[PDB]
């Protein structure tokens, strides 16, 4: 967001099986990212191909 | 009525920064009346109050002096705007920070804000060629 | 009574170019060197000699070494306004910088201009007659600031030993800051800056932002605005040796009434009133209201509360229409105050000191006119959390060894890295152990 | 004093070459001639570290150009500002590496290098003090690469101890444009990682991006690519040429971004880019310079900060700006977006502020930001080179001329844990027990 | 200081707005190319409610301006002031709405909105202090209602404690441009009673009703029209922009007009508006400008006001009078209809005064009647909306889209139980 | 003696306004602060040839702030002393005391803090504010809060303007007056009302002004309180200060709420036929033409009187005059109470402002009194408060800002209890 300098999520789609009630207008006046893993320690896939096996 | 400095040097200032010079940039001082209107040492006259929350035209244009000089200083900025040719540079040397290195005035410290370039001005679709 | 100022870095050179812009005009000696024809605006023929050397006939130039590696900045210095001013053999420079690396400037890169240098401080110091002492200048963020800046320092207590060398030092800012490093150089020179030096004064830029903002409404600031109202308070802190006093303070009195153990030395500078033009002649500032607002912690030069600790000793320089009655009726009430309290075993507390010489302004500058100013400077346990913060992100890096392959690249080991740890680890139960 | 030789390498590093010597000698104020014709006298201080001033009143750059093919030769002597060069340093072989880095680091190299190196030498023998040798090339090509890389490890074990730049761009990801790409690109990053002192990572992928939507510019042409990327080496490169409140050269930028020795490949941003319709409207502040410098849509490279917490980060700003304004930027763009920014350091941003814009601009700014998201890059590149590897494409033109397999293995193998130790300090945390 | 962020919705939104900033920039004294030449500096001293510097005396307005099709806005560049808008503040639809409040609302906004957000999002925080912001658009349209009404939720979702202004042309059955026009209408004022915090309605009847009678214009064009809500709409700021006596800014208008959360939709008139004619005729007092303000001739939108009872009314005066005569003036008129004003209300009227009259008169003067004649014009709107939604009209080009008619439902069930309790406070 | 005078709200900085027009006429001070002891009393002389005025204007929208920081008097005030935030508090009560009071009020008694610790002779503190509005009524209650937990001791003068009957320039102003006095009641010490209904009434019937606007009201608002501070300003045969007024015309310290009056308000050509004595001027005093407040006294009885008067006057005839009033039967007075009068005289006669309506008399009377048709005013008032809450009106806009029902109906039975008071009391 160029406007303030935080990372934002974009808005959520408008669905047409979620409209607008009759008192949400009154709910509303009541009313984080981070990166994603970059795993490094986690456990890295060995499958049986060994030399040795074979 | 710009300030002369008495400084000489192989070039000469741009316009666009020797039209506009004030009292400060001198090489001699005036030991003898430091507090005056020549060094805004004194209350300023013109120049909002420090609590004034209208608008100044100035904004962003000084960045290190006091609410009334930096009206005062941007005020002459756009007031002899004028005489400069059309598409000015924004700056002035006495909106910028009144340094004790340059206070003398000896070398050229504002030139680049408006020289003529070609520096990033990329090709505009008529005059855009593949280089043939 | 002759003191002769160094300043080394890129810091020390800015501010001491505001500082001498300040004493060139205090002393009436235009740019050029030399005071004027006419127009003697000064009393006292003598005044001058404590900073400035007459050199035969009208000329006055000033004691002082910039001295520095990058030939960046002080070249600058060399053809600004104080070209005709600075005599040539002042302005040391080397060839190639520190680079923000105590390490390289301490081990590689000071030993070649450190001979330079202290052969230079010597028949500047033979000049002399009376030397009081030195007052050295830097900032313990970068390498020249911090690298010879330490061992210049070092090699000063050898030659001399007794001779008072003051500190103005400029640390990190806890959080607004310019490097990454500088928690690294600034643990490596405190070690050093811890027993070499008389007197250190800690002097943030943050905490002086935040004043320009608020007192002197200057919405955007810059560094020569930090560095005009630091020359005021190294103005102040030595006009009573310069100009006569009800009640003069010396240097040798600072170290007497301030440091109660060798090495507990760091003080919380201030001053009042920091007013502009616009609001210097509307509001009377009486001795009494000033002093007031020397001691809050929203006019201090360092950005540490008053209140986390207890005083120790307090120090006061007055100036201008001052008599020394109202200086004891005010520090009466001061006392009387339950806000700010003294340590226990110090019933006598204060220092004060008088000078009938009114604060200059700089033209151009920001500050107004004022009819009395006050330069206070504290001794208090509230640093004692200044150096665990700079200690807790000390560590926070060297746990992973960050950064470090660049200096012992450069002639350390990681000894020193460890030994400046527990000495500033050990500084701190020294700021508890007192304040019980 | 300090000093930077210029080297450019193959067709791109040419033709980058030529476009960044147009905008530094106009920046410093001479003509296509050679003449000066400047107006500043801020201007002639500091060319020395660019360039030797021949008899007669001629600048001309210490720029050596090296290739193997003439064609690029005459194309770099016929455009503006081509006959600048001297002739003798266009060296220059007669074959042509055919996008072979075994050609260009094995054939043609030891052929070729010598009287490269001869030039090198008498063109760094010529000035007093080595600040860094500029190495201009790419990554795809056979004499780029090979012979760059070549070059590279010959200086450094004969100048061990002296900056060195690299300026390199690499495969575009979605589009190459090369089928030996990842073959050559392999090899050269397993040797930078060994030789370079800091590699600023460019693409032509994000240089369209950015000429495209930033710009929007109809048909941006190479001759905008190199412009751009030109305009960044003149803002890196400034602060040596130009005096500012807060100065940083290359050795000081080096040691405030790189934390561990194999950590030197940046990310690169420059500010302000506006098409002519917008930059009617805008105004120039340190807001806006920021809010552009940090957008990830802005990197002059394929990594994408969104996949990566900032290691380190440095701003060099350009033109006469509020110090405070730009610390308080940096503090709340480091402050709001907290998690996008390594733990184990405190305050990650380095900032710089040189008094000298680029003519015509009222301020500027250059972002180097060195992230874990470049691991991006090399995952791909390896993962693409074993694909090709497993089946032995394109192999034997290497092969059949002295390179083994074993040389291939190597390189992807190191490749494939510089990657890994990129994760780990990207993961690692401060509490040091959470990660297992 | 307080900022007003100007949107622009649709094709009357887009023209509409043209004459209202060629109205502002005149009161504010700057050309059309972006210079100042004012004569006094009390023009100066508040233009950052509606303008940004640029460059050297350049001031360029805060307005967004959205639409489905770049047909409307080529037009408004094309024109007149037109190099004032920063052309980031364009945003582009190459689909087009066609009166479909499906297409405006579920297709087209999915991918308009986010675009129209960053853009309204970095001009929201580029000022201090927001005020609020003031939305043009209509309730016949398209991408005018569709849009801007996915706007309102939009924005008040993020911000939700500032301020909200609505001028939206309502559709009479006379004056009926689109088929659609029920369908629009009773979606987007559902939509309005639960986002907007108050609408002022306006409507083509009755502006060529005052155009007819009060001007006796020859050839009423649609500038005519959009000048007409221009001056009204700058009539309802102008406190905030000039020194006053009795300052009323649009939260303290909001709080004097709306006794109860639901019941904010204005009707509006502007005075004084008399023909050349009789320009040579009249006076220009206090009494006649209040004489012409409380006509129902005068009123901006097509409901009798004295076939109701004013709930509460605002008089926003400009110009050097005497306070007096403003208040004694706003005393008899409230206690001679005694019938028209509510009874457990007292003092019915709020007024306020401002001392800068725009340029060329001397005296002016705004109204702002939070009446209960207004579901007069929901009952013909809500009535046209059953006699078609009975036989499924036009229907399947929003079925067909992905709308269901639970929300048709629903909309006629907000307009018929808002009507019920206007009808119950009168 | 110094009394230092704060001013909240758009109608408190225009009061003031006028006020501080007249202090610098009539002490001769130049605009730009210097002249060219007896004005102590209000400008403090700092350093040297400048006069720094001892007031505060405070106020939530920038507009009329600034444009005194834009007017004349740049050069009279501080800079630092012009209080101003930055959005309005919109006629709501519970947004200027609970939501923006919270932030500028610090800053506001942290100012005044310094200004009484410069004074040394302090008299008191007079508040200048409106309780149809929203900063005079909100802040301004939680100002005097913070002011009675400060200083409490020293007394606090409130010159406030009421709602006038009819005339009314908002709608939710009963609400606001009536949220006012909960704390106008146990906070203020002397409270002077003011209407506007019947300075518009004064304005048309004596001054002849047909098109009177809010400046007109101010000068003679001004007049008023500068005629009752000029007995500390300049010397009088027998003068009171401002303690006298507490202990005087407070016979119980709930009940404090004084009508003022004036005479002569008179112009420059009915002076001419009327002879400006002092008997007919303290018989207009009495007169309900000729109050600052709409009620009727006659329907009121008198607890007590002061009367201050200016110019020539020896007490003989004021003496006489106030003989011939107690003997009257129009006016009577309570049963509590035998000698009601409290007489006051000053040597200097009142100045007057070049371009100002009223004439240059020689003696006037500024009457403030003590009656029970106050009890007549809060009624009036309580009516057209119980006709909007009984159907819940305008009530979401307090409860949204923070507020509940509890203090709508608590405040209404703390006007109820004081209504109860007051007709006790008169019997
Ligand atoms: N007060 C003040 N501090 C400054 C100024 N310039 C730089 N600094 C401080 O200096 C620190 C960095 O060191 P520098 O003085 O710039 O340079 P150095 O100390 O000589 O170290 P090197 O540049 O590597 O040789 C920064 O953290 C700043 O806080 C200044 O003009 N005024
Ligand atoms: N006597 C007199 N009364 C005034 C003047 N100006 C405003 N008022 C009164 O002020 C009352 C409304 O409150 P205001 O002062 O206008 O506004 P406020 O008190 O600041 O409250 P906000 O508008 O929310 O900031 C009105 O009923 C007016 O009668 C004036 O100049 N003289
Ligand atoms: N920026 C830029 N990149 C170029 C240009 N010409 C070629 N390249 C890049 O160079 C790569 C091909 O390498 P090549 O030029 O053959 O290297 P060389 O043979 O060693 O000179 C491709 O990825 C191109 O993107 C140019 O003019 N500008
Ligand atoms: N006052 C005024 N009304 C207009 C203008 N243009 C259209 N309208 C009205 O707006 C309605 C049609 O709006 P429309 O163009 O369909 O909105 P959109 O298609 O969603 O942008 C009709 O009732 C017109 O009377 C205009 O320029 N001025
Ligand atoms: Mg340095
Ligand atoms: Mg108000």
């Amino acid at each position: 967001s160029k406007s303030t300098l935080s990372y934002k999520y974009p808005a959520g789609r408008p669905n047409p099986t979620g409209f607008l009630k009759k008192g949400d207008g009154e709910m509303i006046k009541t009313k984080k990212p981070s990166p994603p893993q970059a795993g490094a320690y986690k456990r890295r896939e060995n499958p049986p191909n060994t030399a040795f096996r074979r | 009525s710009p300030n002369s400095t008495g400084t000489v040097t192989q070039y000469n200032h741009p316009m666009f920064v020797s039209q506009r010079l004030t009292g400060n940039f001198t090489s001699q001082f005036e030991m003898n009346s430091l507090p005056s209107h020549k060094y805004e040492t004194l209350p300023i006259r013109s120049g909002h109050l420090p609590g004034y929350q209208g608008h100044v035209p100035g904004g962003v244009g000084a960045i290190a002096q006091r609410k009334p000089a930096a009206a005062m200083h941007t005020m002459t900025h756009l007031a002899t705007s004028g005489s400069l040719p059309k598409g000015s540079p924004q700056t002035d040397m006495s909106l910028v920070d009144l340094r004790p290195e340059q206070r003398s005035m000896a070398k050229v410290y504002m030139y680049a804000e408006g020289a003529k370039t070609s520096f990033l001005k990329f090709p505009t679709p008529k005059t855009f060629d593949h280089r043939n | 009574r002759e003191v002769i100022s160094i300043h080394i870095g890129q810091a020390g050179i800015q501010v001491g170019n505001a500082c001498w812009e300040l004493y060139c005009l205090e002393h009436g000696i235009q740019p050029d060197g030399q005071m004027p024809s006419d127009k003697t605006i000064g009393g006292g023929d003598d005044a001058f000699n404590t900073f400035f050397s007459e050199t035969g006939a009208g000329k006055h130039v000033p004691r002082c070494i910039f001295l520095d590696l990058e030939p960046t900045v002080v070249d600058e210095v060399r053809t600004g306004t104080y070209r005709q001013l600075f005599h040539p053999e002042q302005l040391i420079s080397g060839k190639e910088d520190a680079a923000n690396n105590f390490a390289r400037g301490h081990y590689t890169i000071g030993k070649e201009i450190v001979d330079l240098a202290l052969d230079r401080i010597r028949k500047l110091a033979d000049n002399c007659t009376g030397l009081q002492g030195f007052l050295v200048f830097n900032a313990v963020g970068g390498g020249t600031g911090s690298g010879l800046g330490s061992l210049l320092l070092e090699r000063l207590s050898v030659d001399y030993g007794k001779k008072s060398k003051l500190g103005f030092t400029v640390y990190p800012s806890p959080q607004v800051s310019t490097a990454v490093v500088e928690p690294y150089n600034s643990v490596l020179s405190t070690h050093s800056l811890l027993e070499h030096t008389d007197v250190a004064v800690m002097l943030d830029n943050e905490a002086i932002y935040d004043i320009c903002r608020r007192s002197l409404d200057i919405e955007r600031p810059t560094y020569t605005n930090l560095n005009r109202l630091i020359a005021q308070v190294i103005s102040s802190l030595t006009a009573s040796l310069r100009f006569d006093g009800a009640l003069n303070v010396d240097i040798t009195e600072f170290q007497t009434n301030l440091v109660p153990y060798p090495r507990i030395h760091f003080m919380l500078s201030s001053y009042a009133p920091i007013i502009s033009a616009e609001k210097a002649y509307h509001e009377q500032l009486s001795v009494a209201e000033i002093t007031n607002a020397a001691f809050e912690p929203a006019s201090m030069m360092v950005k540490c509360d008053p209140r986390h600790g207890k005083y120790m000793a307090c120090c006061l320089m007055y100036r201008g229409d001052v008599v020394p009655k109202d200086v004891n009726a005010s520090v009466a009430t001061i006392k009387t105050k339950r806000t700010i309290q003294f340590v226990d075993w110090c019933p006598t507390g204060f220092k004060c000191g008088i000078n009938y010489q009114p604060p200059t302004v700089v033209p151009g500058g920001d500050l107004a006119k004022v009819q009395r100013a006050v330069c206070m400077i504290s001794n208090s346990t509230a640093i004692g959390e200044i150096f665990s913060r700079l200690d807790h992100k000390f560590d926070l890096m060297y746990a992973k060894r960050a950064f470090v392959h660049w200096y012992v690249g450069e002639g350390m080991e990681e000894g020193e890295f460890s030994e400046a740890r527990e000495d500033l680890a050990a500084l701190e139960k020294d700021f508890e152990e007192v304040g019980a | 004093m300090r000093e930077i030789v210029h080297i450019q390498g193959g067709q791109c590093g040419n033709q980058i070459g030529a476009k960044f010597w147009e905008v530094v000698s106009d920046e410093h104020g001479i003509d296509p001639t050679g003449t000066y014709h400047g107006d500043s006298d801020l201007q002639l201080e500091r060319i020395n570290v660019y360039f030797n001033e021949a008899t007669g009143g001629r600048y001309v750059p210490r720029a050596i150009l090296m290739d193997l093919e003439p064609g690029t030769m005459d194309s770099v002597r016929s455009g503006p500002y081509g006959q600048i060069f001297r002739p003798d340093n266009f060296v220059f072989g007669q074959t042509g590496a055919g996008n072979n880095w075994a050609k260009g680091h094995y054939t043609e190299g030891a052929e070729l290098i010598d009287s490269v190196l001869d030039v090198v030498r008498k063109e760094a023998e010529s000035c007093d003090c080595l600040q860094g040798f500029q190495v201009c090339h790419s990554l795809g090509g056979g004499t780029g690469s090979g012979m760059g890389t070549l070059l590279i490890s010959k200086i450094r074990e004969e100048y061990p101890d002296r900056m060195m730049l690299t300026f390199s761009v690499v495969p575009s990801p979605k589009v190459s444009d090369t089928v030996v790409e990842p073959y050559n690109a392999t090899l050269s990053v397993h040797q930078l990682v060994e030789n370079a002192d800091e590699c600023m990572v460019l693409d032509n992928e994000a240089l369209y991006d950015i000429c495209f939507r930033t710009l929007k510019l109809t048909t941006p042409t190479f001759g905008d690519l190199n412009h751009l990327i030109s305009a960044v080496m003149s803002g890196i490169t400034c602060c040596l040429r130009f005096p500012g409140q807060l100065n940083a050269d290359l050795r000081k930028l080096a040691v405030n971004l790189i934390p561990f020795p194999r950590l030197h490949f940046f990310m690169v941003g420059f500010t302000p880019l506006t098409s002519r319709g917008s930059q009617q409207y805008r105004a120039l502040t340190v807001p806006e310079l920021t809010q552009q410098m940090w957008d990830a849509k802005n990197m002059m490279c394929a990594a994408d900060p969104r996949h990566g917490r900032y290691l380190t980060a440095s701003a060099l700003f350009r033109g006469r700006m509020s110090t405070k304004e730009v610390d308080e930027q940096m503090l709340n763009v480091q402050n709001k977006n907290s998690s996008y920014f390594v733990e184990w350091i405190p305050n990650n941003v380095k900032s710089s502020v040189c008094d000298i814009p680029p003519k015509g601009l009222k301020m500027s700014a250059t972002f180097i930001g060195n992230s874990t998201a470049i691991q991006e890059m090399f995952k791909r590149v390896s993962e693409q080179f074993t694909a090709m590897f497993r089946r032995k494409a394109f192999l034997h033109w290497y092969t059949g001329e002295g390179m083994d397999e074993m040389e291939f293995t190597e390189a992807e193998s190191n490749m494939n844990d510089l990657v890994s130790e990129y994760q780990q300090y990207q993961d690692a945390s401060a509490e040091e027990e959470g990660e297992f």
